[PDB]
RNA sequence: ACCCCUAUACCUUCUGCAUAAUGAAUUAACUAGAAAUAACUUUGCAAGGAGAGCCAAAGCUAAGACCCCCGAAACCAGACGA
RNA sequence: CCGAGCCUGGUGAUAGCUGGUUGUCCAAGAUAGAAUCUUAGUUCAACUUUAAAUUUGCCCACAGAACCCUCUAAAUCCCCUU
RNA sequence: ACCUCGGAGCAGAACCCAACCUCCGAGCAGUACAUGCUAAGACUUCACCAGUCAAAGCGAACCUCAAUUGAUCCA
């Protein structure tokens, strides 16, 4: 997925990450970074030296139960599942830019 | 009655105009086909379904490498309307033992031997 | 007022359908793919006498593996450990 | 076929099967050909010869006759001069 | 057979007009 | 034997610990439910 | 009627019947009921073999 | 008719497609269409069909 | 009556707790509640495809609105953004159109520049510079 | 909350039912798969098994697993009724 | 409520006919015909399911499968390689 | 009106293939009396029942035809 992130906010991603809670992580694959009065675009990704996005793992949980019901009429066809997918919450801490333009 | 169709061999005889339209060289032809299923076998006869199963094109848009030999060529001629055939070309050599892990099919048919993720 | 006899798309009198630009273009591009397939199926590499037995050994080995799998069928082994550790059902403080 | 009899609660046997067929202990049933003694004046010697044969039954027919008979008729018999003594066992049969 | 080069080899009533 | 040495641990055998050999007790099939009901075979 | 460890007996039986079969024999081990099941008929060979081992 | 056949400008011909079984079109066509070349439909003849 | 059912109430409640917000007799009567809850759960399962499709349609509508505000058309904007190797999806494109209008105007200007370069290329076959916001970056 | 978008109740019966084909107001309770021959699996013992009888050219013994509910118009016997 | 009364019993009469046949989840799974007082049913084939044993199964190439009149078609059978 | 059996077409080139579809027929006849006896291997009207061909051998001289038909019990 592509996320429009800024500093201080939260992102919910729908799977596990094999990280502990509180771990700080560098979010690579930055394709746009914009401030007031200017914007930098990648083709398709910006350079490693240019942008640096940091995110900390804040919560490892599961989703609310999702019902998967299958039904067909006049066929005695009825099935039901409940699924809870894993989820990780990431807090974006900082987005730094370097003069290497 | 609907039956299997036998194709005249004059269909599979390229002209110099065809050799100009496509980049194939009638001398030293290509060893391997890349074949990709691009059409479902539903509403198609059971023999075409079986031939697709034998060729291993059960999954659509998944490339499979095959020989350029008459037996498999007849097999492909049976279901030629459901698939795409391209030559497999090797810009570098064949994959070696120490470069077998880092390879990529790299559509346009060029099986590249080294696969970095950096711009040139 | 514009009424078609029963089951529009079957029978003697049917609702007419006409071919748009989409359908013609789709047919033409699939025909182009088929023509390129005809081209690439025109230059074989081993002329059908040179391919007489170049894979016989490997196909024989594959079927030998298939037969080995088909004949290596037997009930699994039975261990004292499972029967004895079913006793753990009533393991109290110790 | 009287799976349970009103007197003993036992399975019964169809006696037509016993009157018409012979069971070898291996599991094979032997019968006679139909019409083997009817209108022999319109039949060729080859047809009559193949009609005089004692032949084996189908797998389906064998299971049907086993169902229709009781296990008494499946025991191993040791008659004195049985002409079918050598046929009660199978030899050189593989699976 | 009818699809074979040797088809119609046993044709004789075209020879005997009788 | 190692089996009685294993039993030296292994809390005592009682009527709350017994269990048949797997494969001996085939499970009964009942005509209740979606799969085995509505026509019952 | 095996008594003691049965895996050594399985090893010995496999080593004995591998040359005769050309492949390792298909075998099931039952420790709780100390029996050894082998795929195929080898009754006379195994009887002679065990007699020679002295059982 | 011959002149129209030779100076036809599109590269896709009923004869070619039907005889090569392009797109698997023989499941819709008839065994007689290999010789009728799309010019005949039942008892009707199309003289502009090429 | 050996072993009749005792906890039928809990099964009835298992079905009925998903009908409390219904209307009519189907929020309390099991014989109708069960049918309507079955239909509701089937709808819940099938609604995921529609949610994806409808959210994409909303993104497309919003991007069309913003592009027409800048004078562009949606196909032109999407195609030329692809041709500039900037791979932003409809979601983030609508996000920027709503919350970063300066960035969206820059994106529309870049797409228009690439479109003009494509027209010039179709006119002149390159010869010389084949455009500046052309010249795709190669990877190996 | 509604307004927006998507969506032709269920069961049975059928080639095919939203069907304007059946059945059903609704709640509670009651209300419908019973077993053999022979096989399969798991034990015991083993040229023998089985607690008499029976089977046996690896068999025999034991266990497990397995075959619904409602409905005619009828027929007969004996009573009871002008 | 008499084309042959009513009640009880035989009687849980019989019904190839209609209706109904109750927890969860997963998996494989759509049939050429023959006979039948039989075509509203059943039995054997066929298809389908499970478990076992073993080795080939499908796709296929040359060569090959009377004639006769007038054509004799799309195709088929057989079939190593693959 | 038909119900069993055979030949042709439909059903064009292995097999099969419906119709209250189109056409022909059959329910015998003629000749030896080894038209004796046995016995590999096969075919098969889509099941079964029925039906079909046949080497070698023992004996003895040196079979036509398309259908031409009827199970069991019982007498
Ligand atoms: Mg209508
Ligand atoms: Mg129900
Ligand atoms: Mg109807
Ligand atoms: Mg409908
Ligand atoms: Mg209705
Ligand atoms: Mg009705
Ligand atoms: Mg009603
Ligand atoms: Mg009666
Ligand atoms: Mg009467
Ligand atoms: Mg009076
Ligand atoms: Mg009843
Ligand atoms: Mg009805
Ligand atoms: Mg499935
Ligand atoms: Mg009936
Ligand atoms: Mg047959
Ligand atoms: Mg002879």
């Amino acid at each position: 997925r592509q996320w429009k992130v800024t500093s201080e906010d939260l992102i919910l991603i729908g799977n596990e990450l094999d990280l502990a809670c509180g771990e700080r992580i560098r979010l690579e694959k930055v394709l746009l970074v914009g401030a007031d009065n200017f914007t930098l675009l990648g083709k398709p990704l910006l350079g490693k030296d240019l942008v640096r996005v940091e995110a900390t793992v804040i919560e490892k949980t599961e989703s609310w139960p999702r019902i998967i019901m299958r039904f067909r009429k006049r066929k005695n066809f009825k099935k039901k599942r409940i699924v809870t997918t894993p989820q990780t919450v990431l807090r974006i801490n900082s987005i730094e830019i370097a003069p290497c333009l | 009655k609907f039956t299997r169709s036998r194709i005249p061999e004059k269909v599979f005889q390229a002209s110099p105009e065809d050799h100009e339209k496509y980049g194939g060289d009638p001398q030293n032809p290509h060893k391997l086909h890349i074949v990709t299923r691009i059409k479902s076998t539903r509403r198609r006869p059971y023999w075409e379904k079986d031939i697709i199963k034998m060729l291993g094109l059960e999954k659509a848009h998944t490339p499979q490498v095959h020989k350029n030999i008459p037996s498999v060529n007849a097999k492909l001629k049976v279901v030629k309307h459901l698939i795409r055939i391209k030559p497999l070309k090797l810009p570098q050599g064949l994959p070696a033992e120490e470069n077998m892990s880092n390879t990529c099919l790299k559509s346009t048919g060029e099986l590249v031997v080294q696969w970095h993720l950096k711009p040139v | 007022r514009g009424r078609i006899p029963g089951r529009q798309w079957i029978g003697k009198h049917r609702r007419p359908r006409f071919v748009s630009l989409r359908a013609k273009q789709n047919m033409i591009r699939r025909l182009e793919i088929e023509a390129e397939n005809h081209y690439w199926l025109s230059m074989p590499y081993m002329t059908r006498e040179q391919e007489r037995g170049h894979a016989a050994v490997r196909r024989r080995e594959a079927f030998e593996a298939i037969k080995a799998a088909a004949t290596s069928k037997f009930p699994p082994h039975r261990f004292i450990a499972d029967q004895l550790d079913h006793l753990n059902v009533t393991k109290k403080w110790s | 076929l009287t799976y349970f009899s009103a007197r003993k609660g036992k399975r019964k046997t169809v006696k037509a099967v016993i009157d018409r067929f012979l069971r070898l202990h291996c599991g094979l049933w032997v019968r006679r050909k139909a019409g083997y003694k009817k209108k022999l004046w319109k039949k060729t010697p080859a047809r009559k010869k193949r009609l005089r044969e004692f032949v084996f039954c189908n797998k389906t027919q064998s299971k049907l006759l086993d169902k229709m008979t009781t296990s008494f008729w499946k025991r191993r018999n040791w008659y004195v001069d049985d002409p079918y003594q050598k046929y009660h066992d199978r030899t050189n049969l593989k699976v | 057979y009818k699809t074979k080069p040797t088809h119609g080899i046993g044709k004789y009533k075209h020879l005997i007009k009788a | 034997a190692r089996a009685l040495d294993l039993l030296r641990g292994l809390p005592r055998v009682s009527l709350a610990n017994l269990k048949p050999n797997p494969g001996s007790k085939k499970p009964e099939r009942r005509p209740r439910g979606r799969r085995r009901g509505r026509k019952c075979g | 009627k095996v008594e003691g460890d049965i895996w050594a007996l399985q090893k010995d039986v496999e080593d004995f019947l591998s040359p005769l079969l050309g492949k390792t024999p298909v075998t099931q081990v039952n420790e709780v009921t100390g029996t050894l099941r082998i795929k195929g008929y080898f009754d006379q060979e195994l009887k002679a073999w065990l007699l020679e081992k002295g059982f | 008719q011959e002149e129209r056949e030779r100076n036809n400008q599109n590269p896709w011909t009923f004869e070619r497609i039907a005889t090569a079984n392009m797109l698997g079109i023989r499941k819709v066509l008839s065994p007689y269409d290999l010789t009728h070349k799309g010019k005949y439909w039942g008892k009707f003849y199309m003289p502009k069909r090429v | 009556l050996r072993n009749r059912v005792t906890d039928r109430y809990f099964r009835i409640q298992e079905v009925l707790k998903h009908a409390r917000h219904f209307r009519g007799r189907k929020n309390r009567c099991y014989r109708l509640a069960v049918r309507t809850v079955i239909r509701a759960f089937v709808k819940c399962t099938k609604a995921r495809y529609l949610k994806k499709k409808n959210m994409r349609t909303l993104w497309i509508n919003r991007i069309t609105a913003a592009s027409q505000e800048h004078g562009l058309k949606y196909p032109a904007l999407i195609g030329n953004l692809v041709k500039c190797q900037v791979e932003l999806n409809r979601k983030v494109l609508a996000d920027l159109a709503i919350y970063e209008p300066k960035t969206f105007k820059s994106l529309a200007a870049l797409a228009s520049r690439r479109r003009h370069e494509g027209f010039a290329a179709a006119l002149g076959d390159g010869k010389e510079p084949e455009g500046i916001f052309s010249r795709v970056v190669q990877y190996h």
